[PDB]
């Protein structure tokens, strides 16, 4: 896998292949890695695939009881620390999980990362699966904190396609979304190959 | 108060009576009237329906529990709730692990245990609903009428609840047909017995009957005022 | 008859175990909190000590979290069991969300507490109602009144204990949007809802003030005579 | 690993940390706030396995502000220490061990400062001086041949930067910004970080 | 070599009518060298000192642990602990998790309460009670301190005699060893007096 | 001498009636009147908020809450039994978006939220339960792939579909005058117009904006509850 | 009526039971204790000393807690015993959790709270015993409690309990100059106050039971007054008796 | 570790060495073996002392309790029934080889429950590492229904020649004699190697030693 | 007041529990009991004395020991003595294997206190029927204790409880010295026991237990016999 998700004076995006591997043979190419868990919260993919499908829609459930009990929209902080403790008494036998936590709400838009290992950790440039890095060199060459819309799409695309190209265990489709005030949009999901075409000149 | 002997299940009366147990007998006598019929190779569950108030609908009186067993009850709602859930996870039990549908007989016997529980130890009410249990096995179609003294008994025809003893009676006057009747017949017996229960003023109208019919090939199939109207279509009018 | 028992219903449908306790809050002592602008206000009658009473220990108004006040009526040693639990539960909540607990949340689970604590027997139910207060993440003032049969709700500013009738007309009479345009204001009514009860003035009526995150100070026993000066000086202002 | 430089003053502890998080290949955030504050007088800096750190320090925060705040007045440094001590040695033998190191440096009205230090299997240790992680070693020497028992502020900011900038030469990974603060009868206060040009 | 995980190294000495008890000072991870204050020898009482080997935090813990025991023993009883109680005592606080063992052998030493009659004794890992007329060490060094206070150690020896001879002994002994070294502390419990010192030894 | 079988819920009487079961039904007459009603475009529900004071805040005291984006709640009864009854209805309906990953329907709610009522004499409450029958009586009403649905549940258990139900203090009234006044063409606006008119006619005091709480669930938007504007825009008209 | 189980409530809203727990302490035997500038002594009377009690004790009514924690009960024994054991066990848990003296205040609250829990459910007599807690913590050097049966409690400068406690703590009141009494005086204070509330024209050093609680070096000391040390104490009380009344 | 039991034509005698050791390192060398059971049973523990030790006392204070409830001198079986009983709970993971003999109403009796916990009655049985060297006395030199004072050096040398075939036991000697009318706990029997004398002071005198600070507190 | 000597958990407007009460004036009916503390040792009998000589006196005993120092009599219910004495085994047992070492027979009073007190804490346990006497050798130091149904204890120089319980007491303080010998303890209790014996007390009537730095031992009917023709 490979998720990219960055924070600007605008919004936050995030990136998402559509590769899915067992081993060697691609299980599926079709996967949708960022989970619409929420409508204002967005919740990513990395580690086991149902692993983290379960313990997001686990997430679901306790942000829409939390919005419903308490009549208000859950923090996205909030959210982050119960992944990390739905999670942590889970550590040790077993599970594989890497996620971010992404959404805008009343303490500006907030990005936390959370794994299995255990570290929920904020940021603006957020990494993880088997092409991180390569995503990471290109976001770092290009991260400015004023990215303007339009042109934090097009650099938006260019690192997620740069990422998706540089790994191995990684293809299929793109999924990208940017997150609002007024909740999460998904706004392009371009291919491999079309991508290659425009990329390539 | 000589009647300090009806304040739970577990003391006697000195006459040898558990009036407890009466009460909970006579409890059933409280909800409407349910009776069934059952042919060669079909049982009928004919209820009647009643409503809180005619804006809203008529309190079902016939559940089903499986494909192949159904129960209509008469009494107190969350007893027979719980009995029809307990029933459910009973026959699934059974198919899971059997991979054979429950025996009526066996149904029967384990919802005696289960019912004899709260009659004998202290804690649980005992179980005020009148059951009637009609389904299909090896030697053909049953009608068990499970009364709330954790008693029960294969009857060809039962009819428990309010004014039901104008139905026995007329099961009484009508066993001779019973045996060997086909669906539609058995149909009308049950409904003119359900007339005889209600009075002259009231008629079974098509929101105000239940009919549950199973048999050897056919599930035990619930029907509605528009799945009535066909059985109902071949009913006489009412001999008034 | 059907009075001495929690969990059975009366013939006209009344759980009489859970209105003795209500009433039993009656018998305390009057606690008016008021939430202002920015400001939220605990008036509540100080009994006077006799002689020896070491004043430290006789804490009727406490805080629990730092983003969250309370004063109680009702028998003390129920208000320090469910100070000691509702503190406990806003540690745990913070632990489990790591933001600070809003005043919804802690009084629902001091109704909810109070509530399972009153719907079994061999458990008395707290007969203690507590006013909470406190300001949320987005500094909205919110003011919230426990009632011992386990319900809660939002009051702008109420009264509990004895004399609760009286400060509740009082502040129907006297609640006015200007009346809370400053801290001064809002403290000017605070005080004389109690001095409607509590008429001694002086001693026997602690204050507690929550600005905007001050992590709030108890008006310490030298400004509530500036304070009540204050008082009696717009009082023979006005007369 | 992470490092956390906390030094004794004659009546003060300088108490640093670095800024760095990373997840086995690179560092995510370079901001990171590993030191958290128990209370107005006291504050914890735990390392070690990653994860565990945290929930652990705001289990033992929690704990601590409960009780502050269930008795008007807030622990002794050394009685909190003892009782994070107790916490993770309760939890040590048990089947979900917290394999955490952790440093404890606070003051006291009553008797002065106090610093402490907690292994992954968290025993006990009152010194002028402590250091955590795989650097420790490296700024040990320095940590002694460079001590008196009379470090002054703005030599004690003058020594703290000579630990660090042997820790940005010898120290294999980059340490970029670090987190140091002062402690004495005012409270916790934050100071600033270094920096070193390569060009 | 779960001893070697942090060492250390304890031994109790007793005279004519005194006691003398000495323990290592260091602190340190199985490699690597941290602090010098730790405390391996805990007052039990007024005359009553316990030493303690084995892991760092389980020596604390017991420690702990012991103390809380013997001041609800001492509150239950009003009494002064003597100290064969107190060695069954922390004989039974090891042993009640003989299949969650602590890896930790401890020591005490002390005086009869009534009689004056010094009393020392050694407990082991999983606590076998043991008590000896003339010595007892504990931790990394036992070969080298066993040995030499075997060919040291006289009986009745008098109390200036006994801190000379305890002194020189674990000097001597401390010599002989690294992961345990670098500063001791020395204890002498009179009935009459409790001088508190540390002998000078090599910083090394 | 019926006071030897009130006393308790696991008594029968003579007549083999549950005397706790009875109290606690009677008990919902304390509570304020609720009227829903169930039309083809929808359901909307009308409730009486008895104001104690003028300085309370009127969003604290809730007579319709959410269950699900989907599905409408009524209450009448006690405020505490409510809550932990419409938690966990909220609980159920989330349980069932997870399992099934689908919005389950009313039926189903008022099936599972029964499921928790009726509990009271069930050995299950070993843990901590309802030793005593819930004293609150349901209004659910809301959209399903049966199209709008509003159930009425009674806190013995019971649920019937009901086209107009009321329930709380004037449920017999009010239900006398839904009964004439109902029709089974009428359009959601006349319907809320006819239901402000019965609680004008059933309600103690005048009806103003603070009198009234007003909710709506149709197929199109999902539940909303009237807001201060939208509430004087349907009275303004009455 | 509702004097059944102490989980129920009159109309009124009393909780009889505790009621009775409160009124059941004026039963016992009478205890006091009072706050000195640089000393706290607590002050019981030994109401059962028939003629042979072997007195193998060291305090009846007053009993130690910790190093700097002690106590005076009033109330049954067997609740006396019980609390006086729970008593020590929450005092050194927090010792072996904190590596501190337990807060007066803080054991105070947790033995409320434990008496509070044995009234606020479970179908439990109320713990019918009346506690005089001495000791001192460095947060507000010493101090002095007074707990309750019904499980609240109070810090006091001058608190007695037990039988004639009403007229004994009005008297005291009368005669408490606060912030300006040594040991010496308070011992004196004490023993007027017993002889006005005890049944006795002249009480004995074996009915008067003292202890004393003084920091002094760095440490905290209790000990109750020896006999002489006692019977030295009632004889200059006695002899001041005597001067003040031929000066009257 | 040496445990050794023999029933002679009256009752019992006992042997039992001295040494304990951990590791390789001998830890003291006159530990006591014989233990204290009943006033007319003893046994002997080999293995992990500190489990031989507890599980000691705790027979100990059963079968006491057992005894008192009775009134009467508890007998063999029972003790070992319960020994074993308690020995076979923990399966093995209690490394404990005791033998138990003693005199009953029925006569003298004498078994063995190795660590895991077996049993057997046996008129003359031995345990432990030097096991090997008792038992090849006892089949050498050993007679049946055989008096005291033969039993007495019966047992002796053959506890010598334990100790003297193996390391781990020896430097005391102590035996326990059970009889009807008889209970001989001669603790130390005979010390078969006293340490050698010291040739030479190594002149430990004041002044030796340094030292850092004083502090002094006084007491009593 | 009537209704409140129903329960063991609730208190009576003016005292305190009833039930407490009732079980002591249960005690009270018992057989009488005298314990004396001697400067050098404690003595405390009883008498057996029932009717139809058929009983085996032998086979049951009112004066058991507890441990090698520790005896214990009573006075009341019989069942309920002996499971007095179970649990104190027990607990001293319990006390020995933790400290290896002989329990201090205050502490030994104080469990069995609690032990005892433990039953009066809730109802549907009816509080025991028994008070107990606890001789005891210690620390060069003769003790004496009496434990109560209530769970209360409390120290004895002498004392006598059971049938005719008062004037055993009054003839024990016109009787009794500070300064008083084992042999004379046992004569004074010897005739505590006669003055209310009602029917010559013989060899085997009465039951009597001696402890003293030898510890506890419950005297045989040759000595007692002895003992009874020296008073005559």
């Amino acid at each position: 896998t490979t998720t990219l998700a960055f924070k600007f004076r605008h919004g936050v995006i995030v990136a998402a292949d559509s590769r899915a591997t067992a081993g060697a043979y691609i299980a599926s190419q079709t996967v949708k890695k960022v989970i619409e868990i929420n409508p204002y919260l967005l919740g990513t993919m990395a580690g086991g695939a149902a692993d983290c499908s379960f313990w997001e829609r686990l997430l679901a459930r306790q942000c829409r009881i939390y919005e419903l009990r308490n009549k208000e929209r859950i923090s996205v902080a909030a959210a982050s620390k119960l992944l990390a403790n739905m999670v942590y008494q889970y550590k040790g036998m077993g599970l594989s999980m890497g996620t971010m936590i992404c959404g805008w709400d009343k303490r500006g838009p907030g990005l936390y990362y959370v794994d299995s290992e255990g570290n929920r950790i904020s940021g603006a440039t957020f990494s993880v699966g088997s092409g991180s890095v390569y995503a990471y060199g290109v976001m770092d060459r290009g991260y400015s904190y004023d990215l303007e819309v339009e042109q934090a799409y097009d650099l938006a695309r260019r690192a997620i396609y740069q990422a998706t190209y540089r790994d191995a265990y990684s293809g299929g489709a793109v999924n990208l979304y940017h997150v609002r005030e007024d909740g999460w949009i998904r706004v392009s999901s371009d291919n491999v190959a079309d991508l290659h075409e425009k990329y390539s000149g | 108060f000589r009647n300090q002997y009806d304040n739970d299940v577990t003391v006697w009366s000195p006459q040898g009576r558990i009036h407890q147990i009466e009460y909970a007998m006579e409890a059933v006598k409280q909800g409407s009237a349910t009776v069934g019929l059952k042919s060669k190779t079909h049982a009928v569950l004919v209820a009647l329906k009643r409503a809180q108030s005619e804006l809203a609908a008529h309190q079902k009186k016939i559940l089903h529990v499986d494909n192949h067993i159904g129960i209509s009850i008469a009494g107190l709602t969350a007893d027979a709730r719980l009995l029809c859930n307990f029933m459910r996870q009973e026959c699934l039990d059974s198919r899971f692990v059997f991979d054979r549908p429950l025996p009526v007989s066996r149904l029967v016997s384990l919802i005696g245990s289960k019912t004899q529980i709260p009659t004998q130890r202290y804690g649980r009410r005992p179980y005020g609903v009148g059951l009637l249990i009609a389904g299909y096995d090896d030697m053909g179609p049953h009608i068990f009428q499970t009364c709330p003294s954790a008693n029960y008994f294969d009857c060809r025809a039962m009819s428990i609840g309010a004014r039901s003893q104008s139905a026995r009676t007329y099961l009484e006057r009508h066993m001779s047909e019973f045996m060997e009747c086909n669906l539609n017949e058995l149909v009308k017996h049950g409904l003119r017995a359900l007339r005889e229960t209600l009075p002259a003023e009231q008629d079974l109208t098509t929101k105000n009957v239940s009919i549950g019919i199973v048999g050897k090939d056919l599930e035990f199939t619930i029907y509605d005022d528009d799945d009535v109207s066909p059985f109902l279509e071949g009913l006489e009018e009412r001999p008034q | 008859s059907y009075d001495r028992a929690i969990t059975v219903f009366s013939p006209d449908g009344h759980l009489f175990q859970v209105e003795y306790a209500q009433e039993a809050v009656k018998k305390g002592s009057t606690a008016v909190g008021v939430r202002g602008r920015d400001i939220v206000v605990l008036g509540v009658e100080k009994k006077s000590v006799a002689k020896l009473q070491d004043e430290r220990t006789v804490r009727k108004i406490c805080a629990l979290d730092d983003n969250v006040c309370m004063a109680f009526a009702g028998l003390t040693a129920d208000a320090r069991i469910v100070i000691n639990r509702a503190r406990v539960e806003c540690q745990s909540h913070r632990l489990t969300v790591e933001d600070p607990v809003t005043v919804e949340y802690i009084t629902r689970y001091i109704a909810s507490l109070k509530q399972r604590y009153t719907q079994s027997n061999g458990r008395r139910p707290f007969g203690i109602s507590a006013l909470i207060v406190g300001f949320d993440f987005d500094g909205t003032p919110r003011l919230y009144q426990t009632d011992p049969s386990g319900t809660y709700h939002a009051w702008k500013a109420n009264a509990i204990g004895r004399g609760a009738k009286s400060v509740r007309e009082f502040l129907e009479k006297n609640y006015t949007d200007e009346a809370i345009e400053t801290d001064d204001l809002t403290i000017k009514l605070v005080i004389k809802a109690l001095l409607e009860v509590v008429q001694s003035g002086g001693k026997n009526i602690e204050l507690a003030v929550m600005r905007r995150d001050q992590s709030l100070k108890i008006l310490n026993p030298e400004e509530i005579e500036k304070y009540v000066a204050e008082i009696e000086k717009e009082k023979e202002e006005n007369e | 690993m992470e490092y956390l430089i906390g030094i004794q003053g004659p009546d003060y502890v300088l108490v640093a940390s670095d800024r760095v998080a990373a997840s086995n290949i690179v560092q995510m955030k370079d901001d990171h706030d590993k030191m958290f504050k128990m209370s107005e007088k006291i504050l914890l800096l735990c390392v070690g396995e990653a994860g565990d750190t945290v929930q652990f320090a705001e289990y033992i925060q929690k704990n601590v502000q409960l009780y502050k705040m269930r008795n008007g007045y807030e622990l002794s440094p050394t009685a909190a220490a003892n009782f994070t001590r107790r916490n993770l040695a309760d939890c040590l033998r048990s089947r979900t061990p917290y394999h955490v190191n952790l440093l404890l440096a606070g003051y006291d009205e009553h008797e002065g400062p106090a610093l402490y230090y907690m292994d992954y299997l968290a025993a006990l240790a009152k010194a002028p001086f402590a250091a955590h992680g795989y650097g420790a070693f490296l700024t040990l020497s320095i940590l002694d041949r460079y001590y008196t028992p009379t470090i002054s502020r703005e030599r004690a900011v003058e020594l703290l930067r000579k630990c660090l900038e042997e820790l940005q030469k010898r120290f294999i990974l980059n340490l970029p910004t670090f987190s140091v603060r002062i402690i004495d009868k005012n409270g916790i206060h934050d100071l600033d970080n270094i920096s070193f040009p390569k060009q | 070599s779960i001893m070697s995980y942090n060492g250390g190294a304890v031994m109790a000495m007793k005279g004519k009518n005194c006691v003398a008890i000495a323990a290592d000072r260091r602190f340190g991870i199985q490699a690597q060298m941290v602090t010098t204050d730790f405390q391996k020898i805990f007052p039990m009482g007024d005359r009553l000192y316990i030493g303690l080997a084995g892991l760092a935090t389980d020596v604390q813990t017991v420690a702990q642990r012991l103390k809380f025991r013997l001041n609800l023993y001492e509150l239950k009883e009003g009494r002064q602990i003597k100290p064969y109680t107190l060695m069954s005592m922390v004989a039974n606080l090891l042993y009640e998790k003989r299949f969650g063992p602590y890896y930790t052998e401890p020591v005490i030493a002390g005086l009869d309460p009534k009689t004056f009659k010094p009393f020392i004794c050694s407990l082991d890992l999983i606590g076998c009670p043991m008590v000896t007329d003339d010595f007892v060490v504990s931790g990394t060094c036992a070969e080298q301190m066993y040995g030499m206070c075997e060919s040291l150690w006289e009986p009745n020896m008098d109390p200036d005699h006994l801190f000379e001879t305890i002194s020189q002994a674990m000097l001597n002994a401390v010599d002989r060893d690294a992961v345990s070294g670098m500063g001791v502390i020395v204890h002498i419990i009179e009935k009459d007096k409790i001088t508190t010192r540390t002998l000078k030894a090599r910083m090394d | 001498t019926r006071s030897e079988y009130d006393r308790g819920v696991n008594t029968f009487s003579p007549e083999g009636r549950l005397f706790q079961v009875e109290y606690a039904i009677e008990a919902i007459k304390l509570g304020s009147t609720a009227i829903g009603i169930q039309t083809s475009e929808g359901v909307c529900l009308a409730v009486e908020k008895r104001i104690t004071s003028p300085l309370m805040e009127p969003s604290s005291i809730e007579k319709i809450v959410e269950i699900d984006a989907h599905i409408g709640c009524a209450m009448s009864g006690l405020i505490k039994d409510a809550k932990t009854l419409i938690d966990k209805a909220r609980v159920e309906t989330q349980n069932h978006w997870f399992t099934y990953n689908e919005t389950m329907t009313v039926e189903s709610v008022t099936q599972a939220v029964s499921n928790l009522a009726l509990q009271f004499g069930e050995e299950d409450a070993d843990p901590g339960a309802m030793s005593r029958p819930f004293g609150v009586a349901l209004l659910f009403g809301g959209v399903d792939e049966k199209g709008p649905q509003l159930f009425h549940m009674d806190p013995s258990g019971t649920f019937v579909q009901c086209d107009a139900r009321a329930i709380g203090s004037a449920s017999e009234g009010a239900q006398s005058s839904l009964q004439e006044v109902y029709h089974k063409s009428m359009t959601l606006k006349e319907a809320i117009k006819s239901s402000l008119i019965i609680l004008k006619q059933v309600m103690e005091e005048k009806l103003n904006a603070t009198n009234i709480e007003l909710a709506t669930v149709q197929p199109g938007q999902n539940f909303h509850m009237f807001t201060k504007e939208e509430l004087e825009e349907v009275i303004k008209d009455i | 009526r509702y004097d059944s189980r102490t989980t129920i409530f009159s109309p009124e809203g009393r909780l009889y039971q505790v009621e009775y727990a409160m009124e059941a302490i004026g039963h016992a035997g009478t205890c006091l204790g009072i706050l000195a500038n640089d000393g706290v002594l607590l002050a019981a009377e030994r109401r059962n000393i028939h003629k042979l009690l072997d007195e193998v004790f060291f305090s009846e009514k007053i009993y130690k807690l910790n190093e700097d924690m002690a106590c005076s009960v009033a109330g049954i024994t067997s609740d006396a015993n019980v609390l006086t054991n729970e008593l020590r066990l929450i005092a050194q848990r927090y010792l072996l959790q904190y590596q501190e003296p337990i807060p007066c205040e803080q054991l105070v609250t947790a033995l409320c709270d434990i008496k509070q829990a044995y009234t606020q459910f479970g179908g439990k007599r109320p713990f019918g015993v009346s506690l005089l807690y001495i000791g001192w913590d460095k947060h507000y050097g010493f101090q002095l409690y007074q707990s309750d049966p019904s499980g609240n409690y109070g810090g006091w400068k001058a608190t007695c309990i037990g039988n004639n406690s009403a007229a004994a703590v009005s008297m005291l009141k009368q005669d408490y100059k606060e912030g300006e009494m040594t040991l010496k005086s308070a011992l004196a204070l004490a023993i007027k106050v017993l002889n006005k509330t005890m049944d006795v024209s002249k009480l004995s050093a074996e009915k008067v039971e003292i202890a004393t609680l003084t920091r002094e070096n760095g440490k905290t000391v209790i000990r109750v007054l020896k006999q002489k040390e006692v019977e030295q104490l009632i004889k200059k009380h006695e002899e001041e008796e005597a001067k003040a009344e031929r000066e009257k | 570790t040496t445990i050794a039991g023999v029933v002679y034509k009256d009752g019992i005698v006992l042997g039992a060495d001295t040494r304990a050791t951990e590791g390789m390192v001998v830890a003291d060398k006159n530990c006591s073996k014989i233990h204290f059971i009943s006033p007319n049973i003893y046994c002997c523990g080999a293995g992990t002392a500190a489990d031989t030790d507890m599980t000691t006392q705790l027979i100990s204070s059963n079968l006491e309790l057992h005894s008192l409830s009775t009134g009467r001198l508890p007998r063999v079986v029972t003790a070992n029934r319960m020994l074993k009983q308690m020995l076979f709970r923990y399966q093995g993971y209690i490394g404990a080889a005791l033998v138990l003999g003693g005199v009953d109403v029925t006569g003298p009796h004498l078994y063995s429950i190795y660590p895991h916990g077996s049993t057997d009655k046996l008129p003359y049985v031995t345990m432990g590492s030097g096991s090997l060297a008792a038992m090849a006395v006892f089949e050498d030199k050993f007679r049946p229904d055989m008096e005291e004072e033969e039993a007495k050096n019966l047992v002796s040398e053959a506890i010598a020649a334990g100790i003297f075939n193996d390391l781990g036991s020896g430097s005391n000697i102590d035996l326990c004699v059970i009889s009807k009318n008889k209970l001989d706990f001669l603790r130390p029997y005979t010390v078969p190697n006293k340490k050698g004398t010291r040739l030479g002071r190594y002149r430990c005198e004041k002044g030796t030693t340094a030292v850092l600070t004083e502090k002094i507190t006084p007491l009593e | 007041e009537r209704g409140y000597s129903f329960s063991l958990t609730t208190f009576s407007p003016s005292g305190k529990l009833v039930q407490i009460e009732y079980a002591l004036a249960a005690v009270a009916g018992g057989a009488p009991s005298v314990g004396i503390k001697a400067a050098n040792g404690v003595v405390l009998a009883t008498e057996k004395k029932q009717k139809s000589i058929l009983y085996d006196e032998r086979s049951v005993h009112k004066v058991e020991p507890i441990t090698k120092h520790i005896g214990l009599v009573y006075s009341g219910m019989g069942p309920d003595y002996r499971v007095l004495v179970h649990r104190a085994r027990k607990l001293a047992q319990q006390y020995y294997l933790v400290y290896q070492e002989p329990i201090p027979t205050a502490q030994l009073v104080q469990r069995v206190a609690s032990v005892m007190q433990e039953y009066t804490q809730s109802g549907g346990v009816r509080p025991f029927g028994v008070s107990l006497l606890i001789c005891g050798w210690n620390e060069g130091r003769p003790y004496l204790f009496q434990s109560d149904p209530s769970g209360a204890y409390f120290a004895w120089k002498a004392t006598a409880m059971g049938k005719n319980y008062v004037n055993g007491k009054t003839f024990l303080e016109k009787r009794y010295n500070e300064d008083l010998e084992l042999e004379d303890a046992i004569h004074t209790a010897i005739l505590t026991l006669k003055e209310s014996f009602e029917g010559q007390m013989t060899e085997d009537n009465i039951e009597v237990g001696i402890c003293n730095e030898a510890g506890f031992r419950r005297l045989t009917p040759t000595e007692v016999k002895d003992y009874l023709a020296a008073i005559a």
